[PDB]
This record gives structure tokens, C-alpha cells and sequence, in this order.
């Protein structure tokens, strides 16, 4: 569970990232269909080639719901009401697609913004993404 | 199991540029803390009950240097990962008992320490070939059943 | 999450296994050494032989822990306070341990009582024992 | 990849005691409803939406036989899982995509489903003998990356 500090260092770096989204929750979907092709299978509808409007665009909003899942620490599962079900009831997204994903963010923000995520911050952020799946796939778990 | 060209090209174009003393304790400093059910195996290491020691005792910090020292001898020798930890696969199942997810979880601990110590420079393409090369010095180790 | 039916036929079945603890919680523990030694490492205090009184005994004491935490299907983070720390603090039990036991759990039920454990309760039941052992992990996730 | 004397005489004492047609559905019909992300591939297989019809679609009846059929590809020939899952190693990957995990899923279902059809005649020891036998079914598909 997010006590406090974790609650905090995983605002800490969010209120650093804030800067970022279109340009941050968009590269680690580049880094999610380039490292695991597989979870292409998810969008026939897209284009995928590096660059497009779709991961541009789609992107920008995985980050949102990440940093508006920031923004509800306490209450996250209604702070991710549709989309809870949009994955989990209708999409049908295999629950390891999400550690992958959150793993994926963890990523690019270690690529931009190295000197905020310590081994603790890494460990809360960790906790954050891995529980914001979670409250994702609630409806099958 | 199959190695395309441009991955050996850049696992090794960035291979030699890692420190192996400084992102050795690192990715076991950060393994220790951010999977503390791990500490269990290090109980002979010391004081552990605290990043600022977890990041500073002796004994990790050596022993870092010592695993990650270990990727170098899949990296060099990229067609026969088989054979290098096929020693290591025991140790790390009938001797200790770790199970696989572990290993896959120490994987990406690494696979995030370079994504910081190289930033833009370790590319999607770049973190395509290690998360891979991840899997398979991961998978190496996990034999002894199979 | 566990909605009403999940907590109920997860009552259900814990209505009928409630003849047997010793003879069922214990029957799950010399499944789990068997199937995977392992998981003996936990246990260098114990004797693991077929039959002793100890996985008889403290076999006896797993049951429990599931059938107060059934008790209290709404709040079991708290009907299991002590435990998730005497496993994720102090003796630092591996997370997939816990999958395990709760599939050795369900093994010992598909054993006994068969014709209660239907599909649905198949499902509910690992909804159960899967989130028995988050709240026991609680403190490092 | 060793196969201990009893091990082979149990995983058939049990083996050929098993109607493939019955235990068919019941693996499968379980697997689709207590890990409901995997209709996902089932799509082409009907109405879904109930256990009523996941217990009671044609199409998932006569796939369960298959799928337990395959096991008995695994049962009569204990040395060589490689070669006869190969094939469906490939087509469990490049074709479909499915996570290693889920295998090991369906795995326990399997191991699960027995333990209800055989009662007090399927002992510890026979279960730590099947849940094995699963692992390695389990792993001859998990090879296209390895
Ligand atoms: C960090 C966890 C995740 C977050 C925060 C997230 C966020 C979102 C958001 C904000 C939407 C847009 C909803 C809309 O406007 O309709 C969405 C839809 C979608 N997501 Fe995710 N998602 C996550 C995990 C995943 C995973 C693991 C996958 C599978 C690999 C996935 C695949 C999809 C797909 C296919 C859509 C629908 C796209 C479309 O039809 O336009 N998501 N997600
Ligand atoms: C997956 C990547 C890994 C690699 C490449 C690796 C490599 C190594 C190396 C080089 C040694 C030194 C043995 C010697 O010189 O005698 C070692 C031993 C050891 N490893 Fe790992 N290892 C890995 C993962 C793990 C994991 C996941 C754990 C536990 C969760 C672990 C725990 C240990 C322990 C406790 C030792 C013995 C050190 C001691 O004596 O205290 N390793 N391994
Ligand atoms: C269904 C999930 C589990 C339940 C309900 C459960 C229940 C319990 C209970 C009631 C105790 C007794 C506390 C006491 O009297 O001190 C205990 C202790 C213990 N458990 Fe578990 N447990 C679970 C999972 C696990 C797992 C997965 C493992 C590791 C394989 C494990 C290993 C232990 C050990 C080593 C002790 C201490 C025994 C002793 O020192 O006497 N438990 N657990
Ligand atoms: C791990 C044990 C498994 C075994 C032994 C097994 C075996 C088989 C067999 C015998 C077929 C028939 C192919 C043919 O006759 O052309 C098949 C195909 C298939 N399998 Fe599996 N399978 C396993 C696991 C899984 C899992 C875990 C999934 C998905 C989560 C899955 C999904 C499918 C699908 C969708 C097909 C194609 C059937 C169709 O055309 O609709 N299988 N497999």
C-alpha cells in the first residue's frame, strides 16, 4: 500500500513531469510495441510506425490518467472509473500488458529525468504504476 | 535464441560505456529495496534495514560489481548463454531456490539503470535488444527444471 | 474485487468446510512441500515427514486465518494485521508463495467437497485466496 | 527433463481413467471464465457473456477435447515434449500471442479439475507428479523466444 512518502516522493515526481505528456506518456508507447510487438495486437486500428499521430496523440492521454491518477492517491479506482472498464470488460487487456506499460513509463522518465528517481522514489513509483493497473483490471481480479 | 545484426552492435555499443563498479550496486541496491522480499537470501550481508545502507554497505556493493560482471560474459559470447550460466542456473535454483519471476525482476532493474545512466542515447530500439537480452541471461539461469 | 455473490459463495463454501481445518487446512501444506520443496526453506524449525504434528498442527492454523478472513470479507487487511507483517516484514515471504497455497487450498476442496465447487466458485474462491495473500503482502506492494 | 520411476507409472494410473471429453469442456470452460481476458481469442467461438454458455457452447466443448487430447501427446511420450509440441510452440506464439503466464493458467485449471474427478485417489505425491507434468507441456510451447 502508498503510505505518505510514497504518496509524496510519487508527487514529488509528478510535479516535475508535469511539464511533459504528449512528449513522456508518449514514448514509452514506442518503447511498449518497438520491446514487446505483441501488445500491437491491441491496435489494428492504429498506425504504429515510429512517429505517427496515433502514439503521438494516444499517448498524451496515458500520461493524464497517470497524473490524474496522481492527483487521487487516496481514491484511485474512481478516479479511473470507465477506463477501469473500457480495459478490463471490453478491450480485455491480458493483466501483464499493464507491468509492462508501467515498467515502460518508468523508462522514459529514467531517460529524462534521472537525478529525481532514486532507488525510493523508483520503488514508490513502482508501487504507484503497479497499483494503477491494478484498479485497471479490478472488474476481472 | 536467433541474434540480428544491429542488436549485437548495440548491446555492445553500449556495453563497454557501463561501469561495471557503479551500476553494479546499483542495480542491487535498488533490487534489495524495491523487492525487499529479496533481502532474505543477503541476511550474511550485513545491516540492510535502510536505503542509505542498502545503497552503502561493503558486501553489496561487491557483490554488484560481481553480478553485473556477469552480463559481460553473455555479451562477448552472445550465440553460447547456455553454457556461461549453465553453472549459475544451479546455483541460483538447487543451492539458494529463486524462483524465476526474480531474476526477470532484477532484468528490468537493470534495464532501467543504463535508461538513466545513458539517457537519450539507450533508444526504444536500444532498450528493444537488452530487455530482450534481459530474458535470456534471465532465461539461462532458469534451466535446472525448465 | 469481490462483489456480493463472490463473498457469498465464498460464504457458501466455507458454511460446509467448516466441519474440517485440521483434516483440510492441514492437507494444503503437505501438498505445498510435496509439489514444491522449496518452500520448505521456510520451515528449517519443522519436521516435513509425512504425517508430523506440525503440518498437522500448524496446518490447523492456515484454516483459520481463511475462515476468519472470510468472516470479515469486507475488511480483512485488519482480520489479518498481525500475519501480513510477521510474512512480509519479518520473515519476508517471496509473493508467489502465496499462489501456491492458495492453489493448494483449492485442490484440498476440489479433493473433499466437488459439487460445491463449481466453475463460479472455482472463480470466486481464487478472487479469495488471491487477495487473501495481497493483504498478506501488503506491506512491501 | 528427468523422469523418476513412479512419476511416469502415476501421470498414467491416472492418465487413461480420464474422459477426454468430459474433463474437456471443464478445463477450458473453466479457463474462460475464471480468467475471463482469454475469450479474447475465443471471439470466433459464439455467445460468451455467462457461465451458463461458457460451460455450454458447442464450440468450446469440441476445443476442450482437443486441448486434453494434447495431453495425452504428452503422457505416452515422457521423453520428447519438445518435438510433439513444437508446432503448437509456434502457433502459441508467432500466431496468436499468447503470455507464458496463461499457459501456466490453464495448467493449474488442468491440475485443478482431476483433483475433482479422481477425489482421495489423486494423492499429493500424483499431484506433485501432474503439476510437473504441466510445467513442462507448459514450457515445450514456451520456447518461440525461450
Ligand atoms: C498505465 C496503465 C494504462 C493507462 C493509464 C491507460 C490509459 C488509457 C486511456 C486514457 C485510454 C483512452 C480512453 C478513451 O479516450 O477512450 C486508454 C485506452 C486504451 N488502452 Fe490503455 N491504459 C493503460 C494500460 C493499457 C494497456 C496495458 C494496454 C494493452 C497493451 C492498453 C491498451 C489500450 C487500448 C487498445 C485503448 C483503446 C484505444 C482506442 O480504441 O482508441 N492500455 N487507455
Ligand atoms: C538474473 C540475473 C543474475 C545474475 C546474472 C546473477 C549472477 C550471480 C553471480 C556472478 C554470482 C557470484 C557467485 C560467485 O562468484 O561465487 C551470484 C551469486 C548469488 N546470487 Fe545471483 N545473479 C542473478 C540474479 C539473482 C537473483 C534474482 C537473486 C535473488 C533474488 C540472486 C542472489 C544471489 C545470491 C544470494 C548469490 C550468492 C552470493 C553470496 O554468497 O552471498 N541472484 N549470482
Ligand atoms: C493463504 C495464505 C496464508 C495464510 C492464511 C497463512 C497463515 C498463517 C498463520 C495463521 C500463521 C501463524 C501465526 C502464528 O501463530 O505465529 C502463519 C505463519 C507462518 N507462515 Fe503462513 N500463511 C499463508 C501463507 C504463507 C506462505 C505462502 C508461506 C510460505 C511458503 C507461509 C509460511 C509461514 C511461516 C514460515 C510461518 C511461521 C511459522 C512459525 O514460525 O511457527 N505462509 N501463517
Ligand atoms: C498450455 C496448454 C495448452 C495446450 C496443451 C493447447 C493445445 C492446443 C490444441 C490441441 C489446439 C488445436 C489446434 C488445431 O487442431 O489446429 C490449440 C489451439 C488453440 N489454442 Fe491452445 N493449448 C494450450 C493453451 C492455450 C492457452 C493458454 C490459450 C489462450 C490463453 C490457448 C488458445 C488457443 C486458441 C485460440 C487455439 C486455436 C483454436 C481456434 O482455431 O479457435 N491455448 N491449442
Amino acid at each position: 500500500v502508498l503510505s505518505a512518502n510514497d504518496k509524496s516522493n510519487v508527487k514529488a515526481v509528478f510535479a516535475k513531469i508535469g511539464g511533459q505528456a504528449g512528449d513522456l506518456g508518449g514514448e514509452a508507447l514506442e518503447r511498449l510495441f518497438i520491446t514487446y510487438p505483441q501488445t500491437k495486437t491491441y491496435f489494428p486500428h492504429f498506425d504504429l510506425s515510429h512517429g505517427s499521430a496515433q502514439i503521438k496523440g494516444h499517448g498524451k492521454k496515458v500520461a493524464e490518467a497517470l497524473v490524474e491518477a496522481a492527483n487521487h492517491i487516496d481514491d484511485i479506482a474512481g478516479a479511473l472509473s470507465k477506463l477501469s472498464d473500457l480495459h478490463a470488460q471490453k478491450l480485455r487487456v491480458d493483466p501483464v500488458n499493464f507491468k509492462l506499460l508501467g515498467h515502460c513509463f518508468l523508462v522514459v522518465v529514467a531517460v529524462h529525468f534521472p537525478s529525481l528517481l532514486t532507488p525510493e522514489v523508483h520503488a514508490s513509483l513502482d508501487k504507484f504504476v503497479l497499483a494503477v493497473g491494478t484498479v485497471l483490471t479490478a472488474k476481472y481480479r | 535464441v536467433h541474434w540480428s545484426a544491429e542488436e549485437k552492435q548495440l548491446i555492445t555499443s553500449i556495453w563497454g560505456k557501463v561501469n561495471v563498479a557503479d551500476c553494479g550496486a546499483e542495480a542491487l541496491a535498488r533490487l534489495l529495496i524495491v523487492y525487499p522480499w529479496t533481502q532474505r537470501f543477503f541476511s550474511s550481508f550485513g545491516n540492510l534495514s535502510s536505503a542509505t545502507a542498502i545503497s552503502g554497505n561493503p558486501n553489496v556493493k561487491a557483490h554488484g560489481k560481481k553480478v553485473l560482471t556477469s552480463f559481460g560474459d553473455a555479451v562477448k559470447n552472445l550465440d553460447n548463454i547456455k553454457g556461461t550460466f549453465a553453472q549459475l542456473s544451479e546455483l541460483h535454483c538447487d543451492k539458494l531456490h529463486v524462483d524465476p519471476e526474480n531474476f526477470r525482476l532484477l532484468g528490468d532493474i537493470l534495464v532501467i539503470i543504463l535508461a538513466a545512466h545513458f539517457g537519450k542515447d539507450f533508444t526504444p530500439e536500444c532498450q528493444a535488444a537488452w530487455q530482450k537480452l534481459v530474458r535470456v541471461v534471465a532465461h539461462a539461469l532458469a534451466r535446472k527444471y525448465h
